[PDB]
């Protein structure tokens, strides 16, 4: 009996182990409605999906739905300030996003979980009566343009819109959905549009409550969300809008049996296979596309990667379906090329075929069917808790494919086994439907066609009829097997009772020469599983660059071969991470922690025993030399953040010095260092999860014992046990690096302001300035200044150090760049005299319930103590700490510091710069004022700019 | 074993 509610579903089915509750809905304008009611919850969200998004683009105006939903977040008519939303978020510990796939667009954010109505109500306006303020339209288009102008130079994005090329020019597939400054406003304006007009026309059309769903998560009850929602959204207009479908596929008879050959940025070898399939999405509940990715894709014993990675032609593949819309989808498969398998794709894709004709011939498995469906009953069960903005945004997605009553489930539980729909898709991936790209530097100067956004060069050619006929005979191969029953699926899923002695930080329970070890059973979550953390130091794993060079080329030969085997323990939930360091190797085993000793003790096992290759160290060894040659091709943002961590770490080796050196590193020397490495060891750990204190004791002894009894190793001295220091910056001096990128027509700046060595009271400083200045800075270098897409601000924490940054990508030149931010800095003095002591206060509550906010899951706990272990702080206790003290400042305390450390004549102002210049230019020499600067000393070579200055202390343990 | 535009 109420009218603006059109029905409330029935329980919503969730794992018996999530604590949460939840009532799904549908209002009468049609918006379908899931409601998440977490009284333990710190923060709140919302998200809203509309089901329109690039593929309705008008097709005069390239962009229109990305441009619009970057938008809606400049002003309402309830809400007109440009930034109301995002300033309201910011001071409320919470913080916003949106994206723009061919059919969705998606509005999420989080807050502090008493706001939520304020939040929400400002969000709901979106809706309503979104501005478009004509001169917020002007400014905004440059953020898109630069958007865009960041994935130019990118080979994912150009691959993805060539896809988009090269079928049927007539379909909406072949839009282009992020558009530019070209596409929303110089053309526009020549074709006498009003965009105002066409953004109010578009919103209007298409903003129809009946294509948009709702995801509310907070405190509140079901009922006080309920009427919070009805309250909220039921004035949203049902424009009744059908809802877009797609039934032809892009990809028509003249698109098939095509080949592509395309020249990419980076220096890298790809083979893209694909086949076109009708959409699947309906037969979720069998879902045959996911059965046939599990088996092609499959990586262990028997697989299709497993024979090509034998004769040394790929080192990965990808395969199975991939998203198309409403009625078209692809299925792919994607494999990297090494020398000899660039000059192998036709025997290559007779494999592929070989392969998916033994599918054919075995027929559908249901035993397989059986294991992922057991699988995914077990991966929902024992889900970790989902932070609630990603979640709702997730939700808010599903809840236009699935009853209310299945949104939890729908994309785990697997019900109906269907051979039929198994044989039917597997009939479509045959020679007469294929597409084949190769992406090779080797096609440089050969090609005759241009992608036109992004200036793709690619030629295309028809594979011939014989090769098609050649693939189409394809015998069995005796090499391709069906995977076996997966050992690694866990059964034994008891939550060990909590130990007496249990503490609510990790104990430091060994404290020896080899190792440390501490540890902490789970007091929190109650789910089976486990996360083990290893840091391993030698001296030998970065005392030269030759040295870092055969310590990664040591652990991605391991990695490589221990692929077979891990697949499975993959499959099963249980997944490890192996990479060395600039003090050694880490290594973290998390998972189901049933079977987790097993995987460990291979992998230890394995790095102490390790026999080589021959074959895969030079394929290997070769990809890593393009891997240090493609950074060159990074953004130039990242670029500047590279060149600062260079400057200020006491040593650390150059990616030109790394890849001069790795010419001297053969077979024999490698060798004769895994040994050399392994010899002398320490060993901090972290264990934490389900397991008691005798599993640990005796994992980290196991650990121990094997490296002892293979590689016999020894243990390190105290004073060995060597950190690096952060240089040490002059008062009131100023240095800058310039450097230039030659791929990317932008430049990047990353500006730090050194304050000093962490610790209570400076962190806190830091911190709440960082709060205050955080939404201002992106506000006012973006929203009104438009300097960049990537506008970022925040403190900057390294080798137990500390400081301000800005990191800015742009059009303008870095010295440009400076000054704005300098400029900037004077606004937020300004600013932070005239804030009343509420503002003040209230950015001190922001900043708390942002350090105070609970770990939702296992691997965020860890993550945090794993902080406190690796920096040797131990703090473990930080929070109440930091927030205890954080309280206790006031106004004249930040000024002070301000004044101190940050102000353009702060005595003690410590700064460093790097530019990085754009490709194109060649030098490097209304709106608030901007002070002047004094001269900068320009570092001209990094080791001597490091020998001039003194080194920071490192920070004392707690 | 198995894009979109970000604010």
């Amino acid at each position: 009996n109420n009218p603006a509610i059109k029905r409330i579903g029935n329980h919503i089915t969730k794992s018996p182990e999530d604590k949460r509750e939840y009532r799904g809905l549908e209002l009468a304008n049609g918006i379908k409605v899931l409601l998440i009611s977490d009284p333990t919850t710190d923060k709140s969200s919302a998200a809203l999906d509309v089901h329109i998004g690039s593929l309705s683009d008008p097709p005069n105006i390239a962009g229109l739905s990305h441009f619009l939903q970057h938008m809606l977040f400049l002003g309402t008519k309830k809400y007109p300030k440009e930034n109301e939303y995002s300033q309201f978020l910011s001071e409320h510990a919470g913080s916003s996003n949106a994206f723009t796939s061919g059919e969705h667009t998606n509005y999420y954010f989080d807050v502090s979980h008493e706001h939520l109505e304020g939040a929400l109500d400002r969000f709901a306006q979106f809706f309503l009566s979104p501005l478009f303020d004509e001169s917020a339209k002007d400014r905004e288009v440059n953020a898109v343009d630069s958007e865009h102008e960041k994935n130019v130079m990118n080979d994912a994005w150009r691959l993805f819109q060539l896809e988009k090329a090269t079928g049927n020019p007539k379909h909406p597939f072949s839009k282009f959905g992020t558009g530019n400054k070209y596409t929303l406003e110089t053309r526009p304006n020549q074709e006498g549009i009003d965009v105002r007009q066409e953004l109010l026309k578009f919103h209007s059309a298409y903003y129809s409550s009946n294509l948009m769903a709702v995801v509310v998560l907070g405190r509140e009850s079901l009922d006080d969300l309920t009427n919070l929602v009805v309250k909220l959204f039921s004035e949203v207009e049902n424009k009744n809008v059908p809802l877009p479908e797609f039934p032809e596929h892009p990809f028509q008879e003249e698109h098939l049996k095509q080949l592509y050959k395309i020249v990419p940025i980076k220096d890298i070898r790809n083979l893209y296979v694909t086949f076109p399939i009708p959409d699947l999405q309906k037969y979720y509940k069998s879902n045959p596309g996911h059965y046939l990715g599990h088996l092609i894709g499959h990586e262990g014993p028997g697989s299709l990667l497993s024979e090509l990675k034998s004769k040394g032609w790929v080192n990965t593949l990808v395969g199975g379906q991939k998203e198309g819309a409403r009625g078209f989808m692809f299925f792919i498969i994607n494999v990297d090329l090494t020398e000899e398998g660039l000059l192998h794709v036709e025997d290559i894709i007779l494999h592929m075929f070989q392969y998916i004709q033994k599918l054919r011939a075995e027929g559908p498995q249901e035993w397989v069917f059986q294991e992922l469906k057991d699988l995914n009953a077990v991966a929902f069960r024992f889900k970790d808790k989902e932070r609630p903005r990603g979640y709702t945004s997730k939700i808010a997605g599903i809840l236009h494919y699935y009853p209310l009553e299945e949104v939890l489930t729908a994309e785990y539980l697997l019900e109906e086994f269907r051979p039929d729909l198994i044989e039917m898709v597997l009939d479509k991936l045959r020679p007469e439907n294929v597409r084949v790209a190769i992406v090779s530097k080797s096609f440089e100067g050969k090609t005759d066609r241009t992608e036109e956004w992004y200036g793709t060069q690619y030629k295309q050619e028809a594979i011939p009829d014989e090769v098609i006929k050649k693939w189409q005979n394809a015998d069995l191969n005796g090499k391709f097997k069906l995977p076996t029953k997966n050992e690694f699926i866990p059964t034994n899923f008891e939550i060990l009772p909590l130990e007496k002695e249990a503490t609510p930080y990790p104990a430091l329970i060994k404290d020896t020469a080899m190792s440390k070890l501490w540890f902490k059973q789970d007091d929190k979550f109650f789910l089976p599983k486990a996360n083990l953390n290893f840091e391993f130091f030698s001296p030998f794993a970065y005392v030269d660059p030759l040295h870092s060079n055969m310590a990664y080329l040591y652990l991605e030969l391991l990695k490589d071969s221990l692929n077979e085997y891990a697949y499975a323990a993959e499959l099963a939930g249980l997944s490890y991470d192996l990479q060395n360091t600039i003090y050694g190797m880490y290594l973290s085993v998390k998972g189901y922690n049933d079977k987790q000793p097993i995987l460990l003790k291979k992998i230890i096992e394995k790095m102490a025993t390790f026999e080589i290759d021959e074959k895969r160290f030079e394929i290997i060894k070769e990809a890593y030399m393009r891997s240090l040659n493609n950074f060159r091709a990074e953004q130039p943002h990242q670029h500047a953040m590279y060149y600062l961590r260079l400057l200020m770490t006491e040593v650390a080796w150059t990616k030109d010095e790394l890849k001069e050196a790795l010419d001297d590193v053969t077979l024999p020397r490698l060798k004769a260092f895994i040994p050399q490495l392994l010899s002398r060891l320490h060993i901090e750990a972290l264990l934490h999860g389900n397991i008691t204190k005798q599993a640990a004791l005796g994992i980290m002894q196991m650990v121990e014992d094997t490296l002892i009894e293979h590689a016999h190793t020894k243990p390190l001295l105290p004073s060995q046990l060597v950190r690096y220091r952060e240089v040490q910056l002059p008062d009131r001096g100023w240095f800058v690096y310039q450097q230039r990128n030659e791929v990317h027509n932008n430049s990047g700046i990353e500006i730090y302001y050194q304050t000093d060595m962490q610790s209570t009271s400076e962190n806190m400083f830091l911190e709440l300035f960082a709060q205050i200045i955080s939404e201002p800075a992106f506000n006012t270098l973006r929203t009104k200044e438009q300097l960049g897409y990537i506008v970022f601000s925040g403190p900057r924490r390294a080798n137990g150090i500390q400081g301000l940054r800005f990191i800015i990508q742009s059009e303008k030149p870095p010295h440009y760049l400076e000054s704005r931010v300098e400029a900037f800095l004077i606004t937020m003095e300004k600013s932070i005299e005239d804030m009343t002591e509420e503002a003040f206060q209230k950015h001190i509550q922001a900043l708390a319930i942002r350090r105070l906010d609970k770990p939702k899951k296992l691997s965020a706990e860890s993550a945090k103590y794993w902080g406190e272990i690796i920096s040797q702080q131990y703090n473990f206790d930080r929070d109440n700490t930091e927030v205890a003290y954080l309280k206790t400042l006031t106004k004249e305390d930040i000024i002070k510091f301000y004044k101190e450390m940050l102000a353009v004549d702060a005595p003690r102002r410590h700064k460093v710069s790097v530019h990085v210049l754009a490709r194109e230019m060649d030098s490097n020499p209304n709106l608030s004022q901007a002070p002047a600067l004094p001269q900068p000393e320009v570092i001209q070579n990094m080791t001597e700019f490091k020998r001039g200055l003194p080194l920071f202390p490192l920070v004392k343990p707690h | 074993k198995c894009l979109a535009n970000f604010l």
